[PDB]
RNA sequence: GAACUCGCUGUGAAGAUGCAGUGUACCCGCGGCAAG
RNA sequence: GUGAAGAGGGAAACAACCCAGACCGCCAGCUAAGGUCCCAAAGUCAUGGUUAAGUGGGAAACGCGGAAGAUGUAACGGGGCUAAACCAUGCACCGAAGCUGCGGCAGCGACGCUUAUGCGUUGUUGGGUAGGGGAGCGUUCUGUAAGCCUGCGAAGGUGUGCUGUGAGGCAUGCUGGAGGUAUCAGAAGUGCGAAUGCUGACAUAAGUAACGAUAAAGCGGGUGAAAAGCCC
RNA sequence: ACCGGGAGAUAGCU
RNA sequence: CCCGGCGAGGGGAGUGAAAAAGAACCUGAAACCGUGUACGUACAAGCAGUGGGAGCACGCUUAGGCGUGUGACUGCGUACC
């Protein structure tokens, strides 16, 4: 069963984020939850809570099984950004997708 | 210190090859606890190499 | 219809001896130019590797007529500051036998990627031997 | 009456556009740059509709005198004997047979040298 | 068992059931045309053309369609002269199998 | 353009003015008297011509009700009508205003564009007198 | 404006990264010297 | 004469140098200038001569000398050539969009069946700036139209296929969830690629300097999930 | 010095 | 109901024709930024294309050499006004 969490607006860059999310793709969620645990980069935590969100609702709406759960997809899009003055705060918008297969 | 030419995609996508990170993959289980933790470091509950430590 | 093109992959190639004593430098070099391009098979194509393997001996005994001899000079920028290295025929074929023909050789031949690998398949020696006698390399008679 | 643009003018983008796919990015994707590619690429295939025949005669040229310098002539008294001969064979026909059949070329190339005296 | 022959300027080098294309021919989509014109004829022992148009061979096509060929644009343009005009083309086809080429 | 380097009321620029802008103006075309009468009677003729249309010795309705109009059209087995007569009739102007594709006018009211919409037209004992004196 | 942005000789609305010839260079980063 | 306003081949490159006037398509053939040692398609072709110096591959007046030329030979396009340099005499080939062969379209004439007013022949033309003339396509509304399609899917968006010499047209998958409009005539706010044109959005330069007086912070605890910046 | 109007002012050129 | 900080945000359930209508709410194209799939590139010099073109993956006439997707190499090619 596909499982899809994703973040609006995030209080970060748009590519600032997909540096931690590269360390994401093609890992399993066993060591992609340590490995976001123990890195130091500010989109790290956000990206770890996404991924904690996606594992709980995979679980609770999934039956069993949590363990063989591996991250399938995950990217990090451009978001609405706030203009001031010449100065633009940009957004970002985290999806990540958990299946077993 | 003017540009003449807009830089393409490419060149900036091949610019940005050496900002990749690296993972730990360093990750040693403690003796007794039995939680990972990183290397050189006391865990989160406050163990090191099985000693006990102020754990606060 | 579409005209028959040769097949990198299914192309019958053989090799070749060439003996470069008593022959003139530029006609030789200009005849393995010519094999070496594949021009003399029937089956010729300006983007496709069809020529023959060719092996010359005796480079350094090469046959030139005039006042080649001293006359000819070869240059090379390599660059830096005063790459002015100069190099007397004499003194090249005395030391480097090869290198006037594979250079000449590979004047003769197009430049770039396909230019160079028509080149690499030329193998010049200053000598009679060779080690190349497990490819029965049939004598070429010019 | 008031009259809006933008469909005609979106229909017209989109037909330009569908004609510059693949052109190593601004190109086939900017307007502004795709229309010149575009035009650029029409220029070069209209020469190229003639260019083509030349390469394709050069090409049997090379290969009819390859084929005949084997035989034991070249390429110019091949075409006198067949000249003489009262043979109207184009090159194209021999580049084609000389590849795949030897045998006719063979009989091709020793009729000419019989009848070029 | 390959035979040369032209219909519109053009020689083709064809063998039996193999469908060769030709210029637009003035003949039914039905029927079969004869050409009487022959280049070469190939066998266990080949004739060669002595003569133009050997009358010993002749070729047997039979038309199985007809219709328009690809379409192609041709456009003229120069150089800052403010020239520009293109125009579609779709040159007539016919194809044609050869059943039988006599010796 | 209510307002006041260039200028801001400029057509090129944002919220500016038209470059041509009309103003209210009439279409009316002149119609020769000769140009208009020779008109109506070729229409007239092709009319006749082709068989659209219909004489009655008179047409009328004997109350103002629409239903008995609608009946009398019935058994003359015509729907798309115009009735043109002499003297307008109260009571058929009155029960045609309901039914739009039946049209009723008086012998001054025939227009070119109203024959032509209308499939046939329906003439009465007087109104042909009427529209013959009248284009002279 | 778009770039898959080398050197030398030659020509060119006259010192050519883009035209003819020839030579060199694996792809991509970081710090300065400023000849451009 | 050419360019202006003529494409193409050749002179290595090149607009005024030579040949040569591009209707469109074909993987056919013959030529003009120029070439036939390789690069690069064609003769390492024949005959009679000159050249020993790479003069060819740059040079006058003047008694072969005269002769000294450009980052590097750099005044052969590179190699290389003692003929692969030059002179004269030939047979051949290559050589363009030139010509011919096949197919298709249009203008201009002419002939007739004369028509139903077109058809079948017939020669010729078809580069083009400014400019002139002729012929068409796209959209809003009006009447046609209380017609037609349409909740069994309208407009719009987005792909595919088929279509005409063109601007364009039709069918259909998906999204769309309520309008569109046949044929024929009328009015146009009528077709966008540049005016340092204008509103909005989105970029590169870039994760780049700076984080701003060079008065200075360290530690334990508390709140808080998160505390060099909060409180003690 | 600034504001609204004559004023869409006038010559050439871009 | 669950994750989340008793947040922001999100996943299930339900209503709703439709949540491919969620209060940032009809339709939602381009510029611009991403993941996946197919192919090419780390010995290769220039208005980045045009013809030739092997190769590589899929569906088709169940081959018959067909189309689509990319384009190793090659002749030619000095942007718009």
């Amino acid at each position: 069963m596909e499982t899809i969490a994703k973040h609006r607006h995030a209080r970060s860059s748009a590519q600032k984020v997909r540096l931690v999310a590269d360390l994401i793709r093609g890992k399993k969620v066993s060591q992609a939850l340590d490995i976001l645990t123990y890195t130091n980069k500010k989109a790290a935590v956000l990206v770890k809570k996404v991924l904690e969100s996606a594992i709980a609702n995979a679980e609770h709406n999934d039956g069993a099984d949590i363990d063989d759960l591996k991250v399938t997809k995950i990217f990090v899009d451009e978001g609405p950004s706030m203009k001031r003055i010449r100065i633009l705060k940009r957004t970002s918008h985290i999806t990540v997708v958990v299946s077993d297969r | 210190a003017v540009q003449q030419n807009k830089p393409t995609r490419s060149k900036r996508g091949m610019r940005r090859s050496h900002d990749a990170l690296t993972a730990v993959t360093s990750l040693s289980v403690d003796k007794t606890s039995g939680e990972k933790h990183l290397r050189h470091h006391i865990t989160a509950d406050g163990y090191y190499r099985g000693r006990k430590v102020i754990a606060k | 219809m579409k005209t028959f093109t040769a097949k990198p992959e299914t192309v019958k190639r053989d090799w070749y001896v060439v003996d470069a004593t008593g022959k003139t430098l530029g006609r030789l070099a200009t005849e393995l130019a010519r094999r070496l391009r594949g021009k003399h098979k029937a089956e010729y194509t300006p983007h496709v590797d069809t020529g023959d393997y060719i092996i010359v001996l005796n480079a350094d005994k090469v046959a030139v007529t005039g006042n080649k001899r001293t006359d000819k000079v070869y240059y090379h920028h390599t660059g830096h500051i005063g790459g002015i290295k100069q190099a007397t025929f004499e003194e090249m074929i005395a030391r480097r036998p090869e290198r006037v023909i594979e250079i000449a050789v590979k004047g003769m031949l197009p430049k770039g990627p396909l230019g160079r690998a028509m080149f690499r398949k030329l193998k010049v020696y200053a000598g009679n031997e060779h080690n190349h006698a497990a490819q029965q390399p049939q004598v070429l008679d010019i | 009456a008031r009259v809006k643009r933008g469909v005609i003018a979106r229909a017209r983008h989109k037909k330009i556009l569908k004609q510059a796919k693949g052109y190593y990015g601004a190109r086939s994707r900017v307007y502004r740059v795709a229309f010149q590619a575009v035009i650029k690429a029409g220029q070069y295939a209209y020469r190229d509709r003639r260019q083509r025949k030349r390469q394709f005669r050069q090409l049997w040229i090379a290969r009819i005198n390859a084929a005949a310098r084997q035989n034991g002539i070249s390429y110019s008294k091949f075409i006198n004997g067949l000249k003489k001969a009262s043979v109207e064979i184009d090159r194209k026909i021999l580049a084609d047979i000389a590849v795949f059949d030897k045998v006719a070329f063979t009989a091709l190339v020793e009729k000419a040298k019989a009848a070029l005296a | 068992m390959y035979a040369v022959f032209q219909s519109g300027g053009k020689q083709h080098r064809v063998s039996e059931g193999q469908t060769v294309r030709l210029e637009k021919l003035d003949i039914a989509t039905g029927e079969t045309v004869e050409f009487a014109e022959v280049l070469m004829i190939a066998n266990g022992e080949e004739v060669k053309i002595g003569v133009p148009f050997v009358d010993g061979g002749v070729i047997k096509a039979e038309v199985v369609a007809h219709g328009r060929g690809e379409k192609v644009k041709i456009v003229k343009f120069r150089r800052r002269k403010h020239y520009r005009k293109q125009q579609g083309h779709r040159q007539w086809f016919t194809d044609v199998k050869i059943t039988g080429i006599s010796a | 353009v209510t307002g006041s380097s260039g200028s801001i009321k400029s057509p090129i620029w944002r919220s500016g003015g038209v470059t041509f802008a009309a103003r209210p103006q009439d279409h009316s075309q002149k119609v020769n008297k000769k140009m208009y009468r020779g008109a109506l009677k070729s229409i007239l003729s092709e009319l006749v011509r082709q068989d659209r249309l219909i004489v009655v010795e008179k047409f009328s309705v004997e109350a103002p009700k629409t239903k008995l109009l609608a009946q009398k059209l019935k058994d003359m087995a015509l729907e798309d009508v115009l009735i043109i007569t002499g003297e307008l009739d109260e009571n058929l102007f009155l029960a045609a205003r309901n039914l739009h594709k039946v049209d009723v006018r008086d012998a001054t009211g025939i227009d070119p564009v109203s024959l032509i919409a209308f499939d046939k037209v329906v003439m009465t004992a007087d109104a042909v007198k009427q529209v013959e004196e009248m284009l002279a």
